[PDB]
RNA sequence: GCACCGCGCGCAGGGGGGCCGGCGCGGCAUCUGGGAAGACUCCUAAGGCGCAAGGGAAUACCCCGUGCGCCGGGGGUUG
């Protein structure tokens, strides 16, 4: 039985043994990266019992940061259908893709990637989803698509440069808005590979805090992921 | 310790390794007919020094240190003239410098023979080391894999013609090779040539007996003619 | 100084601290600087300090 | 050697899948605040068995999976040191039955 | 006070707060020719006759952003008016662009954005053709 | 160029070749860049070292995608020849995979030789 | 000109110290009608921390600060000029890592990372340029490596054996310093002067001096006098 | 709450402190111990090792002299 779960746009699979995340696909019938999806339709069809209304595809924690802060616990992920969003790092469209369920027709998803080969993934995952745009183009270089990504709401952010902060700082004081959103993820193994994570992280919020943002909340990938956090935080509210 | 030394072809001149290696290791040389320190010289390896020889009018000599790598390294201006490393060598142990007619800048010796621990003996031509510039990674006339355990002598001729070089760890490790044309000899060590476990070898000054002396404690001799 | 972090058991609610250093001068690392002054005297002993005294 | 490694393949398949299911099935977190005075009112606000069955089978089934692809391990590690001992050469690797290892320093010319 | 401001379509101009003028453009591939006149900073039939009044440099100001198309539009000596680069402009450029709903009725009382995605598309296209397969 | 995780500093190229050598005497070690590619598919590769000095680089540049995809470190050493006569081959090796195991030292010094190349990246 | 008047007093608070200070100058630009106007000099200073501070000599107190995710800093230096509005800070650290920060137009952030030795406990105490783009750095497991700074790469490995005067069988380059003529100066900790050749980076001259280990040293403008203090 | 002719006692926790003593983590020029360890070194012996069989057994462990191989010791004149 499929149930809305707190966050706006995300759903959960509930079964005997399982419990599954998952969202509502914006092009039906398809999926993108071999992934799994569940056929249901609203109550009021008795006689026929055909799953035929809406699709879900099923958002696997184990290749995304993002449905691994969902599970561990992120109280919001500041967007809803309707919003704007711009991706940092869309390796290779699969958390990119799911994004563009989530905000729907009405929300707009901007990717943003400097790899070629996900680049390639990523424009041939927008033929298809065209409330997402590609720029594979290298985001410390925010002024190369400037005219491109107008304001926007949340700032999502995975990539892995050492200034990592940086990057997020110059791309939110180009398109941010007002009291905007941030979800950002941290990898200690890339930017300090010695020191322990939890001091890589706290330098990291202290980086953003001067960055002038706000952090609301840190929590951790470690059923999922390993040495992997994800700060969630509010721009200048 | 004083135990590996050489003394210059000159006799004016005698080289001591030193005991120090914290990855890099040094050399004092002494003057000979009063005995007395006059200069060191130090080179950055892994362990230190594996060989090195003199220079054939004996003004430089060429150190080849572990980790590969080999400094030329003068007596005029005192301080190193070049470095460059051998062709993919883990770690040399050997060394040998010998011929005639080479560049005399760097002292006239034609052939330089390195020998590593993995069996591997290069052979570089001393006109090919000059791009005073050394090229950093100088290909060998010619790369030996015959021996198969780590190479532990290494002699010329003192006529420049011959190049044995030997083995120890294995029964009979020995190999001659003519030069300038980097051909090992085929028809002898037969398998029947009584060497043994060969630790020492010399050629005579005039080069007509090459001697062995082996690790059981007896030298064998062998007149070497054309 | 900070005030410590109060934990209920799965989270962890924490105050965020910036209040030390405004415009004068970070803080000397005490850890890094016993760490210098141990490189200085790596096996060496003081003489005698003073002159008489207990 | 050949069958053991296909063997080892399908089991490690099993292993990723299972502990993924598992961790599926089932200072951490940090919320940070301006003050005490922020955090104390955040204190406010918080004061004011078959998942139990089936998390240990999946613990037990991730267990024998776990035994089985070490158990595979050690017999695909066995049977390289097998063809190491066995060689054209005199090859290293493998303890001998009296405890000395073979180690040996030539080069595969 | 002339501002430049750069969208997937057009310009806006707001010296008098509030805007004064603008220039609209829709579906071409002169406008990814534009894109790439302006990722250098070159000439532009759009940018010279948004440049382009008659009478003289009544003052001498045009505030952009980018030193580049800065140094590079003062060098077009077309009208001989110079550009500030962003002394940071960010609460002017920024303000603007989020504030930009209510320039939609003045100029284009519409939607840009599929145009704004056929442009992205054929840039990013470009490029994945400069790394080509 | 590509080879941009590029272990330059000659120590720690020592370090590297040592621990070949010693994990295949071990047998350890896979030799070659069909078995680097096999032994990485499998996911048995505790590491993998790969050489700068290959004429085409192109006939080495997949292995970072599947080292990739399965978060394995991968570093650039830069003579093929040395790290033949480092495995102990006397032919010219251009990828070298070096496996774990449940229990040794060279499986510990596995784990400081990747802590290595996690500080190189 | 020989009157040596101490002007200024900036004290820090409690638990600070003061490591390295390194002025920056810049190079003598002219005016629109043939004036002069000579560099404008910062001041920069570390503590013992992560963080380099910037200073205002004006307001009498600091002026930026300025941290990366690294060691806590132990030495640093500015590039020198060959470019001209481009010149960089360098600093060595604990934990080895190269940092490499950007001042221009007045500003203090952290650029990049330009390497970090393997060895973790390889530690840096002493940085000195000898030319545009080549760093020396003197590192206390007994090594002064010569960077290069462009591509961050490592030109070579300079190092000294085991200190034979006593126990403890690392020594340390406390310091190094640059003679015009290419050579490197370097105070170690044997109490030595070592003199490096820099067309090839290798040692031409030993020379011992103090008892105990050398902790600065100076150079002639020309390069004919050396200054070792111990 | 106990005593209204009292200190003190059981109990909830709010805050800071002696940072007194233990625990965890980090580094640590040295020192100690173990492993690995240079191939001049040890490599257990003039013999040993491996694989597949065969017999015997304290029956988890082991031992012994057939067929294949892999080394080693001695001896060993341009086969």
């Amino acid at each position: 039985i499929v149930e809305p779960h707190r966050h706006k746009g995300v759903f959960v699979a509930r079964g005997g043994k399982e419990d599954l995340l998952c969202t509502a696909n914006l092009v039906p019938g398809e999926s993108v990266y071999g992934e799994k999806r569940i056929s249901v339709e609203t109550p009021g069809s008795g006689p026929d019992a055909v799953a035929t209304k809406t699709e879900y595809r099923i958002w696997n924690p184990f290749r995304s940061k993002l449905a691994a802060g969902i599970l561990g616990g992120l109280e919001t992920i500041y967007m809803k259908p309707g919003s704007k969003v711009l991706y940092l790092g869309a390796a290779s469209g699969t958390s990119v893709s799911h994004v563009a369920d989530i905000v729907g027709p009405t929300g707009a998803v901007y990717a943003v990637e400097f790899s070629h080969r996900s680049g390639r993934d990523l424009i041939n995952m927008a033929t298809r989803r065209t409330n997402v745009i590609p720029i594979v183009e290298d985001a410390r270089k925010p002024m190369a698509y400037r005219m491109l990504v107008p304001m926007v709401d949340v700032i999502f952010a995975d990539v892995a440069q050492p200034d990592q902060a940086r990057i997020v700082g110059i791309n939110a004081r180009l398109f941010l808005k007002q009291g905007g959103g941030l979800l950002i993820s941290i990898k200690a193994s890339c930017i300090d590979s010695t020191a322990p994570p939890e001091q890589v992280f706290a330098s990291e919020v202290q980086k953003l805090r001067e960055d002038k943002f706000f952090p609301k909340e840190q929590l951790t990938l470690e059923p999922y992921e390993r040495d992997h956090a994800m700060v969630s935080c509010v721009y200048l509210q | 310790t004083m135990e590996r030394f050489r003394v210059s072809p000159c006799g004016r001149y005698m080289a001591l390794v030193a005991s120090d290696k914290k990855g890099g290791g040094m050399l004092n040389i002494i003057n000979v007919g009063t005995m007395q320190w006059i200069a060191q010289a130090r080179i950055d390896g892994r362990h230190g020094v594996a060989d090195f020889a003199w220079w054939s009018d004996g003004n430089g000599l060429t150190i080849a240190g572990r980790d590969g790598q080999v400094t030329e390294w003068s007596m005029i201006t005192r301080r190193t003239v070049g470095i460059w490393r051998d062709e993919g060598s883990i770690g040399g142990t050997v060394m040998a410098l010998g011929g005639r007619n080479g560049p005399a800048e760097l002292g006239g010796d034609r052939w330089v023979a390195i020998g590593s621990n993995s069996g591997i003996l290069n052979v570089y031509d001393r006109n090919d080391l000059i791009e005073i510039r050394i090229k950093k990674y100088p290909t060998p006339t010619r790369v030996f894999e015959q021996l198969t355990t780590s190479i532990s002598v290494v002699a010329f001729s003192p006529d420049g013609q011959l190049l044995a070089f030997g083995s120890q760890h294995k029964k009979d490790a020995l190999r001659l090779v003519h030069l300038p044309s980097c051909t090992v000899y085929r028809n002898w060590p037969t398998e029947q040539t009584p060497l043994g476990r060969v630790t020492a070898i010399a050629f005579s000054s005039k080069s007509d007996v090459l001697a062995v002396g082996n690790d059981v404690g007896r030298v064998r001799l062998w007149e070497i003619r054309g | 100084k900070n005030p410590k972090d109060k934990r209920v058991g799965s989270t962890a609610y924490r105050v965020v601290s910036n209040g030390g250093d405004p415009r004068l001068a970070p803080k000397a690392k005490k850890q890094s600087l016993n760490l210098k002054q141990a490189l200085l005297r790596r096996d060496r002993v003081a003489k005698p300090r003073g002159g008489f005294f207990v | 050697l050949g069958y053991v490694r296909t063997m080892r393949n399908i089991a490690a398949k099993e292993l990723k899948e299972l502990e993924e299911r598992y961790v599926l099935a089932g200072p951490k977190k940090i919320v940070f605040f301006e003050g005490v005075e922020e955090r104390q009112q955040a204190l406010e606000k918080q004061k004011a068995r078959r998942k139990q069955l089936v998390l240990e089978k999946l613990a037990r089934k991730v267990k024998a999976a776990r035994k089985k692809l070490k158990a595979l391990a050690d017999a695909e590690y066995e049977l390289e040191l097998q063809q190491a001992k066995m060689a054209k050469t005199a090859t290293s690797g493998g303890f001998t039955k009296s405890g000395r290892r073979i180690k040996v320093r030539e080069r595969k010319r | 006070l002339f501002i430049l401001t750069e969208t997937s379509a057009g310009y806006a101009l707001f010296k008098a707060i509030k805007y004064k003028e603008f220039a609209k453009f829709d579906s071409a591939a002169i406008a990814v020719e534009e894109a790439s006149g302006i990722l250098e900073g070159k000439v532009t039939p759009k940018l010279a006759s948004l440049l382009n009044e008659l009478k003289d440099e009544k003052k001498v100001t045009l505030a952009v952003h980018d030193t580049k198309l800065s140094n590079s539009i003062t060098k077009l000596p077309g009208i001989n008016i110079k550009p500030i680069s962003g002394s940071m402009t960010d609460d002017l450029f920024r303000a603007i662009r989020q504030h930009l709903y209510n320039l939609i009725p003045g100029m284009e009382p519409s939607n840009f954005d599929e145009m704004n995605l056929g442009l992205a598309h054929s840039l990013s296209r470009h490029k994945l053709k400069f790394s080509p397969e | 160029s590509a080879a941009w995780p590029k272990a330059e500093d000659p120590a720690l190229v020592q370090e590297l070749l040592d621990c070949v050598q010693q994990a295949s005497h071990y047998r350890q070690l896979k030799k070659g860049a069909n078995e680097t590619t096999k032994s990485v598919n499998r996911g048995t590769s505790e590491l993998v070292i790969l050489a700068a000095d290959t004429q085409p680089l192109s006939i080495v540049l997949h292995i970072p995608l599947i080292c990739e995809e399965k978060n394995v470190p991968y570093v650039y050493v830069p003579s093929k020849v040395a790290l033949g006569r480092a495995c102990g081959v006397s032919r010219a090796v251009i990828a070298v995979s070096l496996t774990s195991n449940e229990a040794s030292d060279l499986n510990s010094k596995i784990r400081a030789l990747r802590d290595k190349v996690e500080r190189l990246a | 000109n020989g009157g040596w008047y101490q002007e200024v007093i900036i004290p820090g608070g409690k638990d600070r110290s003061v490591d390295g200070l390194v002025w920056v100058t810049d190079p003598d630009e002219e005016m629109a009608d043939g004036k002069i106007i000579h560099g404008k000099s910062r001041l920069f200073s570390i503590g013992y921390t992560t963080t380099i501070t910037e200073w205002d000599l004006e307001k009498a107190r600091a002026k930026k600060h300025a941290s990366g995710q690294h060691g806590e800093i132990w030495c640093f230096g500015v590039q020198p000029l060959p470019a001209a509005q481009n010149r960089k800070l360098v600093a060595g650290t604990v934990d080895g890592n190269l940092v490499l920060y950007s001042i221009e137009d007045g500003d203090l952030k952290f650029q990049k990372t330009l390497t970090r030795t393997p060895s973790k406990k390889t530690k840096f105490v002493s940085i000195a340029f000898q030319s545009h783009n080549i760093v020396i750095v003197g590192c206390s497991n007994s090594t002064i490596c010569a960077y290069d700074v462009r591509t961050g790469t490592m030109l070579r490995q300079m190092t000294l054996g085991t200190d034979l005067t006593g126990g403890s069988k690392n020594i340390i380059v406390w310091a190094v310093k640059c003679l015009p003529n290419g050579d490197i100066v370097s105070g170690d900790s044997t109490g030595q002067v070592c003199i490096w050749d820099g067309k090839t980076y290798t040692q031409a001259q030993r020379i011992q001096s103090h008892t105990q280990d050398v902790l600065c040293l100076s150079v002639s403008a020309d390069g004919s006098k050396i200054i070792s203090g111990g």
